[PDB]
């Protein structure tokens, strides 16, 4: 629907690519589109479990631009799934696939998709006089891992560039400041990892001892 | 000291104290099931292995980039220097000096960052340790679920393992309750704990553990009379000094 | 200035309940690169001298596949507090507070309060779904239509693994177990409790004795649902409110347009055009071009990755923020000061 000026042959965008094009012979303008498009993932479970894969489509309704049509052809919010039996029940994600659809490979064994669930459905019984009181307890031990430090490094950028080669460390010493910037860097994230290790481990400075008679009133550690 | 914490999380000590076999039978057994949790599941250190899997991955990522031409005739240093003069070679040691601190440029980036989440990851740890290790902790859910008693620090490989102690109420009943009771032309209410009625009689418990006691004068606390407060109940509430005149 | 004496003293005969709002971003829009369409779309020569630089793409799509990873666990760790969906009861009698404005609306398909119906409408999402099939880009040519140009370029927006429909259901359980059992539910077994003996153990947590609560129950149940009845009018009324939030769309829509502007940078060589360098130079020249072209758009997906983690970092720490404060302000009564709001929590 573009209307070119007589002195004007092509077109072009805003990334400065040639959109739009007047045909020499009979003068219409054409727009030029490119034929790749849309996003596609693959959904598998490991491959020393079985070579069976389901392959999403994101930007096709199949309710078509794909590879191959299969007897499973789901449409999600999150595209096209072919490859995989839409099943009615929910379970926990397994694999995401996104749009709250998730994908299991279950049992004569398949790909099946289905609506992931939240959790177990529950209703308390709240009433304007009543209130519940519990006459036990547990007691409940549970874990908690947290990364405190990670590996420090450290750089020649001498041998990694211009590795025993006189003539790569000549030319590599007009630049100079950027390795000593790096080596900065990595020297600094070198020292924080110490500090973090002291600052979670090394709280207390009285090295405390265990007694030798472990009698706790029946608690043992 | 456990019964101190009993009493921080809001229960009377005397429940630990008529209970202790049962509580330290019950923490050792929880103790002896993180070993067989920690070692029945694979994933359990899954993040420490991922910082350690992480930090090889970059580095063999980096070893592996020296293949990259950047735009040169050739990877390869010396065979750059083998068949080109120093001024044609100049030009291609100059692309692949320009690449190479590319990528490690890029390395000490994604460094910097990796060692930013990691100290946010620290710092949670040693507040972790300070408030679940060194103290009892107020706050839902930060040491762990449920009402927190204690935790036990554990050192593991680029982290910490905390094993937080935790009361978790069980085995609920259900009672019919009270906002205040009358009694002599006053309302009545808890000192410490909750009205609460078996069906005939009316009771007062510790909210956290069903513990009924008879409501008494110094069970409870006199605030005005019976005509302010909705859902009041008419229940004798028992002073103890009358029986001993 | 305080009127400070040595022997006097100034004590509070009323009180006032207030209701206020904090905003926290969660989640930040989750991305994927295709290098190839990116760099050399549709050019099989710029292709072929892609490959020998390969891995940076590698590199690229697993720092993106790991913010976009984050993404939802971001909003997991918020959200999905309780597995446990509960269920408010059908009789809404709670002493006379009222919950209307935050409790699901049954008339409504998605179920939201009318609060969240409130901010869902006055945030603007950059798309109205995540499917653009090709033929409405080839048909809607002249609207020259953002995202048509970003997917072309190889950049793609993924959606969330939750859906808004199970972020409300996951809030709702929330509210359904706070309303009929106060801070039990996220310890252990939900137990119930009358919602006006909930707000006195609430009185006696800040230090108040809970007979001031059962003596001016109607007053604060009324001061209670008034400030909830101005929260969604100073909400409608502001436009600014969700600031945050629309900073965190913008900053994304933001830096995928600059990602498709930045493609018209001749980066040194004679063109910007790869078919333009190809279409007047034989292969060694025109391998020079595209070397340069290829360099500096390498760059710009470089420059918009490394973007896009400190974004993340920044995002992740909100999130936290965000899941510590529904742990310490919704499933409990909070001692810390100014961390759930201002006053006494
Ligand atoms: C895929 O295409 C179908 C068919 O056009 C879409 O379904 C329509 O959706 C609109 C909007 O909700 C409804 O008014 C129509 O009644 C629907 N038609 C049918 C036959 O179901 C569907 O919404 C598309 N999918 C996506 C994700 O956009
Ligand atoms: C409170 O709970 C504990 C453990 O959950 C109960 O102790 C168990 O009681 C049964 C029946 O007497 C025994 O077979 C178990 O061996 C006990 N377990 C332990 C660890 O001691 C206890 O009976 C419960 N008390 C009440 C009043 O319900
Ligand atoms: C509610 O509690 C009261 C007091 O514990 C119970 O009354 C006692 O019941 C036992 C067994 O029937 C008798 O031996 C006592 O003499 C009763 N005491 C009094 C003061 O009456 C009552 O039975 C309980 N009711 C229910 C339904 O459990
Ligand atoms: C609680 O006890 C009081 C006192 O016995 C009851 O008040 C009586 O109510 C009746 C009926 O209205 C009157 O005829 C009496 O004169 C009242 N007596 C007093 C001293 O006020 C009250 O009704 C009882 N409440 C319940 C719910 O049983
Ligand atoms: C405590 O404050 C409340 C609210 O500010 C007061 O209630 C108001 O009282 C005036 C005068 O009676 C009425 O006109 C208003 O309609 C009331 N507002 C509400 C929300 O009920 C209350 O009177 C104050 N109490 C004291 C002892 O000062
Ligand atoms: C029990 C009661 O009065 N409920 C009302 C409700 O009907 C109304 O829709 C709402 C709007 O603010 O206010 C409250
Ligand atoms: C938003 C809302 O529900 N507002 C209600 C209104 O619909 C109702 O007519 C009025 C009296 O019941 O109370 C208020
Ligand atoms: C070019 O020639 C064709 C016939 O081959 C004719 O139809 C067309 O109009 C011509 N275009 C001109 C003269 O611009
Ligand atoms: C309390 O009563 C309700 C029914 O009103 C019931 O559903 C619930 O299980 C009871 N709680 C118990 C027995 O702990
Ligand atoms: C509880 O509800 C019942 C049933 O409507 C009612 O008769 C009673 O007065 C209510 N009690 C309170 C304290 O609201």
């Amino acid at each position: 629907n573009k209307k070119f000026l007589p002195f004007q042959q092509f077109g072009r965008d805003i990334a400065d690519t040639t959109d739009a094009v007047r045909d020499p012979q009979t003068l219409e303008i054409l727009d030029i589109t490119p034929c790749s498009f849309g996003g596609v993932s693959v959904i598998t479970p490991g491959t020393n479990t079985s070579n069976q894969v389901a392959v999403l489509y994101q930007d096709v309704n199949c309710t078509w631009r794909v590879y191959s049509t299969g007897s499973n052809v789901f449409q999600t919010r999150a595209g096209c799934l072919i490859g995989a039996e839409h099943v009615n029940n929910s379970y926990e994600c397994d694999i995401p696939i996104g749009a709250g659809i998730c994908a299991s490979y279950q049992t004569s064994q398949s790909i099946i998709a289905y609506t992931m669930s939240l959790g177990a459905e529950n209703s308390v019984a709240y009433s304007n006089n009543s209130i519940a009181i519990p006459t036990n307890f547990t007691i409940s031990v549970t874990t908690e891992i947290l990364p405190v430090s990670m590996t420090k490094t450290s750089v020649d950028c001498t041998m990694y560039i211009c590795g025993d080669s006189t003539e790569c460390s000549n030319l590599l010493l007009q630049y100079g400041s950027f390795c000593t910037q790096l080596n900065r860097a990595l020297t600094g994230i070198a020292v924080e990892q110490d500090k973090n290790t002291q600052e979670v481990f090394a709280q207390v400075k009285q090295i405390y001892k265990t007694p030798p008679i472990k009698d706790f009133g029946g608690f043992n550690f | 000291q456990m019964a101190y914490r009993f009493n921080g999380i809001g229960v009377t000590q005397n429940v630990l104290y008529e209970n202790q076999k049962l509580i330290a039978n019950q923490f050792n057994s929880a103790i002896g099931k993180i070993q067989d949790s920690l070692s029945s599941t694979p994933s359990a250190l899954g993040k420490l292995q991922d910082v350690v899997n992480q930090n090889a991955q970059a580095l063999n990522t980096l070893v592996k980039q020296l293949s990259s031409n950047f735009g040169a005739i050739s990877s390869v240093l010396n065979d750059i220097l083998s068949r080109l003069d120093p001024p044609e070679a100049e030009v291609q040691i100059d692309r692949l000096i320009t690449g190479r601190l590319q990528s490690l440029q890029t390395y000490v980036t994604q460094q910097l960052i990796r060692a930013a989440e990691i100290r946010a990851s620290a710092n949670l740890a040693a507040t972790k340790m300070s408030e679940c290790v060194l103290g009892q902790s107020k706050r839902v859910d930060f040491c762990g679920k449920g009402y927190h008693l204690m935790s036990f620090p554990q050192s593991a490989p680029h982290g910490v393992v905390f094993l937080h102690v935790t009361y978790v109420p069980a085995q609920e009943k259900n009672f019919t309750t009270a906002p205040a009771i009358c009694h002599d032309g006053k309302a009545h209410f808890p000192r410490e704990g909750v009205f609460v009625s078996n069906g005939t009689h009316w009771f007062v418990t510790q909210r956290n553990f069903y513990e009924p006691q008879i409501i008494t004068t110094d069970n409870t606390f006199v605030s005005g009379n019976c005509d302010v407060v909705i859902g009041i109940v008419n229940n004798t509430v028992y002073d103890p000094l009358q029986p001993e005149l | 200035s305080v009127a400070y004496s040595n022997n006097s003293i100034a004590i509070p005969t009323n009180f006032t309940i207030s209701v206020t709002t904090e905003i926290l971003p969660v989640s930040m829009t989750k991305t994927s690169v295709d290098c190839t369409m990116y760099i050399c779309g549709d050019s099989t020569e710029c292709s072929n001298l892609l490959l020998q630089y390969g891995s940076f793409c590698t590199q690229l799509n697993r720092a993106l596949t790991g913010i976009a990873v984050e993404q939802d666990k971001n909003t997991q760790e918020v959200f999905a507090q309780v597995k446990q969906i509960y269920k408010t009861p059908p009789i809404k009698d709670f002493g006379g507070f009222n919950f209307s404005q935050i409790l699901p609306d049954p008339s409504k398909p998605s179920k939201r309060s009318p609060i969240e119906d409130l901010l869902f409408n006055k945030v603007t999402l950059a798309d109205a779904g995540f499917i653009k099939q090709y033929g409405d880009c080839l048909g809607d040519i002249a609207a020259r239509d953002l995202i048509c140009a970003q997917k072309f370029n190889g950049l793609t927006v993924l959606p969330p693994l939750l859906t808004d429909e199970m972020i409300a259901q996951y809030t709702s359980a929330l509210l359904a177990g706070t309303i009929t059992s106060g801070w039990t539910f996220g310890a252990g077994p939900a137990l119930q409790i009358p919602f006006p003996m909930q707000m006195a153990y609430r009185f006696n947590g800040i230090g108040v004795t809970q007979n001031v609560l059962y003596e001016n129950q109607k007053l604060i149940a009324n001061q209670f649902n008034s400030a909830i009845g101005k929260i969604q009018d100073s909400l409608s009324s502001t436009p600014s409110a969700l600031g945050k939030l629309q900073d965190v769309v913008n900053q994304n829509a933001q830096a995928l347009n600059t990602l498709v502007k930045q493609l018209s940078s001749n980066f040194g060589a004679i063109s910007s055009v790869l078919n333009d360098i190809l279409s007047r130079l034989d292969p060694p020249e025109a391998e020079v071009q595209i070397d340069r072209l290829i360099t500096g758009r390498l760059q710009s997906l470089q420059t918009y990755v490394t973007q896009q983690l400190i974004r993340a970092a920044e995002i992740r720490a909100s999130a936290n923020l965000a899941a510590t404060k529904m742990s310490e302000c919704v499933l409990g009564q909070s001692k810390r000061v100014d961390f759930c709001g201002k006053g006494y929590h």
